[PDB]
């Protein structure tokens, strides 16, 4: 309901790459869990840390944060699984935590979906998994496919229909602008009708003949940063050519 | 379009506003927040209407019994400035686009109110002697008390340049008396000619942008300047230099084709002199911001007015002093002191060079033009706002 499986076994099978976090250290190692099945958890012994023997201060700040792993051994029955942690590669952080970043995401999704809409999250997961995360590579990206490729939403009876349009509707910034057009001219409003012609084709509003509010959309909202900058610099190129003034905040 | 600029004039907080009201039901609006409880800066503007029954306010003649009906006479509009002694440039500018006056005396308040007076003073002096006199404040007034004011005001004028201006006692929120106002409009007011080949000036008193809130730039709007003419009948598709000029110390005139000239209520093709009109041109909205064309010059292209800063006046004054209750004695005008020297709609701060006999030499702060001699009214700083003391020409 809250969380749920991955990938229809009970544990994680031998030799697969993992998440974990440490949650405390005795003598043992860590009490970790396996992230993919939260509720579940294993653990990890003190040489499978840190090769070099990890003080008690340097225990401490490791605590609650997660890291990625792999396991050495199952208990068929028993969750008490051996961690690995030390004998993987560093491409695993690329390989498996953005995968799982990508898990992350439908997590996001399939929440407000389940509880919100008052259904327990297992049984309109489990609808997704196998037509998709079997079938290929798990959904996220299929999300983005199935935006466009509706074959996917055919592919599986929907039981219901509230998931299909919450899934759309977060998946599928203004930075503003008080731009002081001050003209004292007669070609002005060519001017005026040019710059708009450009720096619009991004949200331009007048608000009177010399203020206008500008609020330029950023992606990165870093991105913006080239766009009100390029706007700034074709209003200062426009008035020169006209007759007017313009001045920008 | 408009035929006569005929003006409003009387004390503040007496109902100037309210006459237009009553006259044509076109608001002077009362603005800004500030003059929404209290007084405007700006002129307020109203179109009245007169088709006459002769077998009126609407050209229909159902409700004055005979169903012959009203026959075109005139349409007229409204020169409403503010009558407060603080704010007497815009009273000025408005004197000097008239053609002809309306006094508005209250019954309840004195008969020497010195605003009115000062108001008269300025009429008389630029040639606005056509006065008709209306008793507003009379829904409140005995059957001797107003009488008695009637006489007193009869008393006042016998030794102004007005003699027998006709008195109608109105109600301006109540409705009543107004036909005899309408009758003298044409019969004690009569047009002074204005014709086709006296040299086109027009005259500019407010600056407006049509540029609303909310719009896009591909749906753009040029800059209207609400201006009279007095002489030249602008049509649609001409040139125009406005020349007070645009400020660097030196000022450079302003230059715009016609967009539009309009009038009344519908853009015309011709705009005919004695009227103030909404000259749509392609120059820029932003200098029709707010109050930046007023009291500038327009001429059609090919055209040389002068701006000058130095010049040459030929003065004459008052014995004693108006805008106080207190009419205090005209000492003589200072050399090197701080004027203000209204010329047709310009109110500019005017430094004294030289006092002669009748003449003086004056520097500008502020750069005007003449095209003529120019009709001046003159003011000075003795009780902290602006007085009123006396009138002068330009000898150029």
């Amino acid at each position: 309901t809250s969380h749920c499986r991955f990938y229809e076994n009970k544990y994680p099978e031998i030799d697969d790459i993992v998440m974990v976090n440490v949650q405390q250290i005795a003598e043992m190692g860590a009490y970790v869990k396996l992230l993919e099945y939260d509720n579940i958890e294993g653990m990890i012994l003190l040489s499978e840390l840190s090769r070099r023997r990890i003080r008690s201060i340097q225990k401490l700040i490791r605590v609650g944060k997660n890291d990625v792993a792999v396991v050495l051994r199952v208990d068929k029955e028993k969750g008490y699984i051996d961690l690995s942690k030390r004998r993987v590669s560093s491409e695993d952080i690329i390989k498996c935590e953005e995968k799982y970043q990508k898990s992350k995401t439908v997590h996001s999704i399939l929440r407000y979906c389940a509880e919100k809409f008052q259904i327990p999250l297992e049984e309109l997961y489990k609808t997704i998994a196998w037509p998709l995360s079997r079938k290929f590579g798990h959904a996220y990206e299929a999300f983005k496919l199935s935006i466009i490729d509706e074959t996917v939403w055919e592919g599986i009876e929907p039981p219901s229909k509230d998931v299909l349009d919450e899934l759309k509707n977060y998946i599928s910034v203004k930075i503003r602008a008080d731009v002081e057009v001050s003209c004292f001219s007669y070609e002005g409003i060519d001017a005026i009708k040019d710059a708009l012609k450009s720096a619009e084709d991004v949200k331009v509003k007048l608000v009177a003949a010399p203020l206008y509010v500008l609020t330029t959309q950023a992606l990165d909202k870093q991105k913006g940063i080239e766009q009100l900058e390029s706007a700034i610099e074709k209003i200062t190129e426009v008035i020169t050519k006209y007759g007017g003034v313009c001045n920008i905040t | 379009q408009a035929t006569i600029n005929i003006g409003t004039i009387g004390h503040v907080a007496h109902g100037k506003s309210t006459v237009v009201r009553a006259i044509s039901g076109v608001q002077t609006v009362r603005f800004k927040d500030e003059l929404e409880r209290n007084i405007t800066i700006k002129l307020g503007y109203a179109n009245a209407k007169i088709y006459k029954c002769q077998e009126e306010i609407s050209p229909k003649c159902q409700r004055p019994g005979c169903p012959g009906r009203y026959k075109l006479v005139r349409h007229v509009s409204f020169v409403d400035c503010p009558g407060h002694d603080i704010l007497m440039s815009t009273m000025l500018s408005g004197a000097a686009v008239m053609d002809a006056a309306l006094l508005l005396i209250a019954g309840n308040e004195s008969c020497p109110q010195p605003q009115t007076s000062e108001h008269l003073a300025a009429i008389e002096i630029m040639k606005l002697k056509h006065v008709i006199i209306l008793q507003n404040k009379v829904d409140l007034m005995r059957e001797e008390s107003a009488l008695e004011h009637q006489k007193s005001i009869l008393k006042f004028i016998r030794g102004t340049i007005a003699d027998g201006a006709p008195i109608v006692p109105i109600s301006a929120q109540l409705k009543y008396n107004i036909d005899a106002v309408n009758e003298f409009i044409v019969k004690t007011i009569p047009v002074p000619p204005r014709d086709f080949m006296i040299s086109p000036r027009l005259i500019v008193i407010r600056s407006f942008d049509v540029n609303k809130p909310g719009a896009e730039i591909e749906d753009l709007k040029g800059g209207v300047a609400g201006g009279s003419i007095l002489n030249g009948v602008f049509k649609l598709g001409d040139e125009i230099e406005i020349r007070p000029g645009i400020v660097t110390i030196q000022c450079k005139p302003i230059f715009s084709n016609i967009v539009s000239l309009f009038a009344e209520q519908n853009d015309l093709k011709f705009a005919v002199p004695g009227g103030l009109i909404g000259v749509g041109t392609k120059v820029d909205p932003t200098l029709c911001r707010a109050d930046r064309l007023v009291g500038q010059v327009v001429g059609a292209k090919g055209h040389l007015p002068n701006i000058y800063t130095d010049i040459e006046i030929n003065y004459f004054l008052l014995r004693r002093l108006l805008g106080v209750k207190k009419q205090a004695k005209v000492r003589k005008l200072e050399p090197n002191e701080v004027l203000m020297v209204n010329i047709g709609s310009t109110a500019t701060g005017a430094r004294v060079v030289a006092v002669k006999a009748d003449m003086a030499r004056l520097q500008l702060t502020s750069p005007a033009c003449t095209e003529i001699n120019e009709k001046i009214a003159l003011s000075r700083r003795i009780e902290k706002h602006w007085r009123l003391i006396g009138w002068a020409t330009i000898k150029k």
